[PDB]
């Protein structure tokens, strides 16, 4: 129960930042622990590039991601 | 010494593990006097009315926290207040208070004025995401 | 050093201390590049296409 | 600022790194302005940057104290910067060519 | 006085746990500097917690 | 137990754990402190 409790309270910052992703498409990850990162140069783009380069999820490590 | 935390000398006399605990309680007078400085100091006129508003709230919670000292000293007087019962009721006080002297510090260090004092405060507030208080 | 702001200047002592010798007048245009809001990824991307023609 | 400061600044930078040619200042104002957003949108994880500054840095403790220095003082483009010296310091080719160019000038 | 010591080298085992595991939980702040990121910052406050649950237990216990 | 239950009788021979831990943090830990039930 003390596991879940400390699994809970990790993941209400991560949490905040996959709520924030999902409505806004804003990565709040601040030490780069989700598996999305945004590159704001090609997020900027107005064609296909913005939607695959501008925010990239990391795919290889999908698990350590 | 300067714009830092005030530090607190303890007699040497005491017991170790008394010391130790004063020492772990004296952050909350060092926060307290680094943030009435931080008051004191962002008060003026000079530093903008945003400052001024900043200084008041934080005066609040000095106040507040006047009262919470003020009621350890009457259960002390009342011999209600042990040292650990003391630690364990400042552990909300202290938190409070370093979280006060790190904002207070965080603004006297960034001149912050204005909307350059909205930034900071909305990047703290962010910041504490995992503290609801 | 005096082409750099005090803020420049702290930055650029930062990058010293990540290992950057950059020139004080390079950094100072980086910082104003910043200013702008241009996506750091563009300027890296800027940058290494400025670089990449430049053979030592 | 000048509407055209990005101009200047983009020349100074051809002159400074010793660019040959001009031709293609005009690429590199365009690619950096449509990439140019008006809002720092990108939250950067300066944690994650600051670890591979540190580990790319002669002086991690250094650069570490440094960063939450400028963060307690709220410094402007800290993160960003810190992300572009992460990004020079992954590009070892690009990171060599504006050392010997900065030992040059 | 080898069996008390035994007892004792016992107790000595779990303050040693616990004043060790205070320390580790003891890292504070989520500064600039902390790398670890907010998800183990949150968890350190957790742990924090703990800690002081832990202590509110130990104060609770009776000397007698 | 059936036959020495008759035997006996012929012969006429023969959440509240969870309060408990509520009110010992209320006594031993600080106000501000949120219990955590899997924890408490």
């Amino acid at each position: 129960p003390v596991l879940l409790s400390l699994l809970k309270t990790s993941c209400e910052p991560y949490t905040r930042f996959i709520h924030d992703w999902v409505y806004s498409g804003v990565f709040r990850d601040a030490y780069g622990e989700f598996m999305i990162q945004v590159n704001h140069e090609y997020l900027s783009f107005r064609d296909k590039l913005y939607w695959t380069h501008g925010y990239v999820l990391i795919s290889k490590e999908v698990e350590d991601c | 010494a300067g714009r830092q935390s005030r530090t607190f000398l303890v007699d040497p006399n005491l017991d170790l593990s008394i010391r130790e605990l004063v020492h772990r309680i004296l952050p909350v007078a060092a926060s307290y006097s680094a943030v009435t400085r931080f008051i004191e100091e962002k008060s003026s006129f000079e530093y903008g009315q945003v400052n001024h508003a900043l200084a008041a709230a934080m005066r609040t919670l000095v106040k507040e926290h006047l009262i919470l000292v003020s009621q350890l000293e009457q259960l002390h007087r009342q011999g209600l207040l042990s040292l650990q019962k003391l630690w364990f009721y400042i552990q909300p006080a202290m938190r409070t208070m370093d979280i006060l002297a790190s904002l207070a510090t965080s603004v006297d260090k960034g001149e912050c004025l204005g909307g350059s004092t909205l930034s900071l405060l909305h990047d703290r507030s962010f910041s504490y995401t995992g503290d609801s208080q | 050093k005096k082409v750099l702001s005090t803020e420049e200047m702290e930055l650029y002592e930062l990058a010293q201390a990540a290992g950057g010798a950059i020139d004080p007048d390079v950094f100072k245009i980086l910082v104003d590049l910043l200013k702008l809001n241009v996506a750091p990824l563009a300027v890296f991307q800027m940058l290494k296409s400025m670089c990449a023609g430049q053979r030592l | 600022m000048s509407e055209f400061r990005i101009h200047h600044d983009v020349n100074e930078l051809l002159s400074l790194l010793r660019v040959h040619g001009g031709d293609g200042a005009e690429v590199y104002i365009d690619l950096l302005q449509k990439n140019r957003t008006p809002y720092v949108t990108t939250t950067v994880s300066a944690h994650s940057a600051k670890v591979k500054i540190a580990e790319f840095s002669r002086t991690p403790e250094d650069f570490l104290k440094k960063y939450d220095e400028l963060k307690s003082k709220n410094t402007r483009n800290l993160d960003p910067l810190v992300y572009l010296l992460s990004k020079l310091t992954e590009d070892k080719e690009t990171l060599q060519y504006l050392q010997q160019n900065a030992k040059e000038r | 006085p080898e069996s008390i010591s035994s007892l004792l080298s016992e107790v000595a085992e779990y303050g040693t746990c616990y004043t060790r595991l205070s320390h580790f939980s003891l890292q504070p702040v989520l500064d600039s500097l902390y790398s670890k990121g907010l998800v183990f910052q949150a968890f350190t406050s957790g742990l924090r917690r703990y800690l002081q649950y832990y202590r509110a237990c130990v104060l609770s216990t009776p000397p007698t | 137990t059936l036959f020495l239950e008759s035997v006996q009788s012929r012969l006429r021979t023969p959440k509240e754990n969870l309060m408990k831990m509520q009110s010992i943090a209320e006594s031993h830990l600080e106000l501000d402190d949120v219990h955590d039930p899997l924890l408490a």
